[PDB]
Order: structure tokens, then C-alpha cells, then sequence
């Protein structure tokens, strides 16, 4: 018994999103479904749920009037529709149900969907600008102003020890930025080449940046 | 509505040690409706305990819940490597249903001081209209660290962002990058760029800085 959620979505402010949550077996007919979201870096937040034994659907106050939770006729796919989207609604949305639907009268939420990322933004696809962070020494690449996530970085591809590629930060401009750094021996500089390899699949961007000692 | 308060925010233990996690409700919860969940990075939560003390299917008996009224506890009798994760309690005795803010169980190790590195905006980026100054704190423990930016020794705020790696699976340390972003015009109008770091691993705050030019 798994819950299959629909895939990731990128949405503009003011638009609407409908996330599905399909049961691979059984229905939600006895114990219902609950939806929960999680904003980047934050905790879990209840959005609402169906409770069949009371014949009600409950919603969290912050979303009343702009959220609908429903199911299909056979009650084996459930949906959460969230309207008038704003950028604060960017989150991973989860559905959860009860394995007895394959006391404790309620959905114990022991079966969880894999989550659906919803990114709300007026940004358009944009590849990053890749700038070297010139130099045991440290050096890196700054991978700036891209949308949407993700990018990948490696340092071709010998070097893996001492590499740190940081989580991206969302800038107020609505574009992402991150840095990837690596520490190396001071002795190696100008005795060994260093190049960061960046990919942004949604744009069609691949960049190979040499990172060289500043030599005044 | 009922506020769930978890403590401590971060529990730092060695593998094998017992973890006691607390969840306090702002008013009395019926016990029948108190649950605990575990969540690892980039995975969905998974239920550990429901009804305050009943263990979900297939959950190892090292996890146990207890408590009643306003006061609930999740105990992990000995920490296995896969148990380092974030734990949430939730009340569903009322609506809205609410979650605690989470407790992260992280690996304890000995204090390590960060290495601090500063990178001026790259010459290439200064062809653009923006300058990013970057400060690296490499391989430090504990997680708590303060990065303060100063521009001509004016403390900055509102204009930096930071990011931290997950605990390293080999040495249990963290790394952190802080980025100060300015317009190129603002970058040109000032001379001294400093990043001031404070970490319990350091006798006194460490400053790396440069002068533009």
C-alpha cells in the first residue's frame, strides 16, 4: 500500500494547483485522507482532511475559502486544490491515510505519499551565472541567479574529498543561488588545475569554470 | 487551537545513547490522539507512535511513547545510525490538528573551530550589476555560529543570506556559507569588507576582511 502523488509543479502567483494522491490499493472510504505541507526548512502544517465517520471535510483556518479537499467517485484518489496561490504557499505537500483502508477511530496516518513540490513564483526558467571563487586553501564557484531548482555541481569528477556544495538560497528576486567550495593543500595551487562542472537541466545550461589563483 | 511545544530543539547524542524527546500541549490533549513521526532529509514523514503509546506496524521496539494530559515523551532506547533525524509530535484530538515544531537528533562530537575564508566578488561578476561577497566556515561543531557582515565597519542586516550543509557522514561537522549581496554601485562606494564569525570553538570572534581594489 503506497500513496502516489502527482508530480512537481511551478505556478505563478494568483493561479491554482490541484495535487492528486492515488491509493495503489483499497480506498479512503473508512478513515479518509489528511493533507499536510512543509515549507522549505520549516515544520509540518495541517491543511485539512476528510473524516468519513462524521461526513465532514475540515480545513485549517489560514486556508479557508481557498482550499478544497475531495476524492474521485470510488474514493481511491484524493485531491487537494489550493487557489489564489502566493509565494508563501511554496512547499512540499503530503497526503496521508490509514493502512486499515487497504480504536483509534480516526486516520492514524501510517501510509504517506511521497510528497509533491509546489513552487510559487513569477520567475521564468533562467540558467545560472557561474563565477569562480578564487583561492590548506579554499576555492569554489558561485552559481547565481537561476530558476527553478535543481543544479548539480562536481569538480571533475577526481576531486570529491573536501567538497561542500551548499543548499541553494532563494533570493528576494525569486531566483536561486548557491555556492560549491573545496579545500585543498596550498602546495597544489598552480601545480594542479581545478574546474567546477555545473548543470541546470531546466534551462539548457552546462558550464565548466576554471578556478585559478589570483596572481597580483 | 492547541499549540504543541517540543523540546529541546536539537538533541545532540552519540550513537547508542538513549534519546528522550518532549512534547507539551498548551491545553490537555486526549491521549488517544497524540502521534509521533520521524522525518529524514528529503523523505516523507513516517509514523512511529499513535494513541500516545502504540507503536505503528513494523516500527522497532526501541521507539516508545508515554505521557498524558499536556505532557508527552518519545523515547528511543538506543540510537541507531538511521535514527538521527527530525521528530514531530501532533495532536489530532481537536481541529485544527497541530504539529510540534520538531526536534532534530544530531550526532554529538567534540567542539571543532571553523576555518574562515572570505571571497571578494569575482572580477567576472563585477562586469554585472551585482557583487556577492562570500564567507566560508569550514567543518565546525556545534552547529551554532554567528556571521556578522560589516561594510566600512557599519553592521549589515537585511542583505545577507546563509546556507549550511547536513552533518558530514564522516567527521560529523557542519559547513556554512554566508553571502552578502550589494549593487555594484554600492560595492564601489565602500572600501572595507569584513565577515565576523563567532563560534564556541573560538576564544574570541574571528574576522576575515579585505579592501576593495
Amino acid at each position: 500500500v503506497q500513496l502516489v502523488q502527482s508530480g512537481a509543479e511551478v505556478k505563478k502567483p494568483g493561479s491554482s494547483v490541484k495535487v492528486s494522491c492515488r491509493a495503489s490499493r483499497g480506498t479512503f472510504s473508512s478513515y479518509g485522507i489528511t493533507w499536510v505541507r512543509q515549507a522549505p526548512g520549516q515544520g509540518l502544517e495541517w491543511m485539512g482532511g476528510i473524516i468519513p465517520i462524521f461526513d465532514v471535510t475540515n480545513y485549517a483556518q489560514n486556508f479557508q475559502g481557498r482550499v478544497a479537499i475531495t476524492t474521485d467517485a470510488e474514493m481511491s484518489t484524493a485531491y487537494m486544490e489550493l487557489r489564489s496561490l502566493k509565494s508563501e504557499d511554496s512547499a512540499v505537500y503530503y497526503c496521508a491515510s490509514d493502512s486499515r483502508d487497504f480504536s483509534h477511530y480516526y486516520n492514524i496516518m501510517d501510509v504517506w505519499g511521497q510528497g509533491t513540490t509546489v513552487t510559487v513564483s513569477s520567475a521564468s526558467t533562467k540558467g545560472p551565472s557561474v563565477f569562480p571563487l578564487a583561492p590548506t586553501a579554499a576555492l569554489g564557484c558561485l552559481v547565481k541567479d537561476y530558476f527553478p531548482e535543481p543544479v548539480t555541481v562536481s569538480w571533475n569528477s577526481a576531486l570529491t574529498s573536501g567538497v561542500h556544495t551548499f543548499p541553494a538560497v532563494l533570493q528576494s528576486s525569486g531566483l536561486y543561488s548557491l555556492s560549491s567550495v573545496v579545500t585543498v593543500p596550498s602546495s597544489s595551487l598552480g601545480t594542479q588545475t581545478y574546474i567546477c562542472n555545473v548543470n541546470h537541466k531546466p534551462s539548457n545550461t552546462k558550464v565548466d569554470k576554471r578556478v585559478e589563483p589570483k596572481s597580483c | 487551537e492547541i499549540v504543541m511545544m517540543q523540546s529541546p530543539g536539537t538533541l545532540s547524542l552519540s550513537p547508542g545513547e538513549r534519546a528522550t524527546l518532549s512534547c507539551r500541549a498548551s491545553q490537555s490533549v486526549s491521549s488517544s490522539y497524540l502521534a509521533w513521526y520521524q522525518q529524514k532529509p528529503g523523505q516523507a514523514p513516517r509514523l512511529l507512535i499513535y494513541g500516545a503509546s502504540s507503536r505503528a506496524t513494523g516500527i522497532p521496539d526501541r521507539f516508545s511513547g508515554s505521557g498524558s494530559g499536556t505532557d508527552f515523551t518519545l523515547t528511543i532506547s538506543r540510537l541507531e545510525p538511521e535514527d538521527f533525524a527530525v521528530y514531530y509530535c501532533q495532536q489530532y484530538g481537536s481541529s485544527p490538528e497541530t504539529f510540534g515544531q520538531g526536534t532534530k537528533v544530531e550526532i554529538k562530537r567534540t567542539v571543532a573551530a571553523p576555518s574562515v575564508f572570505i571571497f571578494p566578488p569575482s572580477d567576472e561578476q563585477l562586469k554585472s550589476g551585482t557583487a556577492s561577497v562570500v564567507c566560508l566556515l569550514n567543518n565546525f561543531y556545534p552547529r551554532e555560529a554567528k556571521v556578522q557582515w560589516k561594510v566600512d565597519n557599519a553592521l549589515q542586516s537585511g542583505n545577507s543570506q546563509e546556507s549550511v550543509t547536513e552533518q558530514d557522514s564522516k567527521d560529523s561537522t557542519y559547513s556554512l556559507s554566508s553571502t552578502l549581496t550589494l549593487s555594484k554601485a554600492d560595492y564601489e562606494k565602500h572600501k572595507v569588507y569584513a565577515c565576523e564569525v563567532t563560534h564556541q570553538g573560538l576564544s574570541s570572534p574571528v574576522t576575515k576582511s579585505f579592501n576593495r581594489g
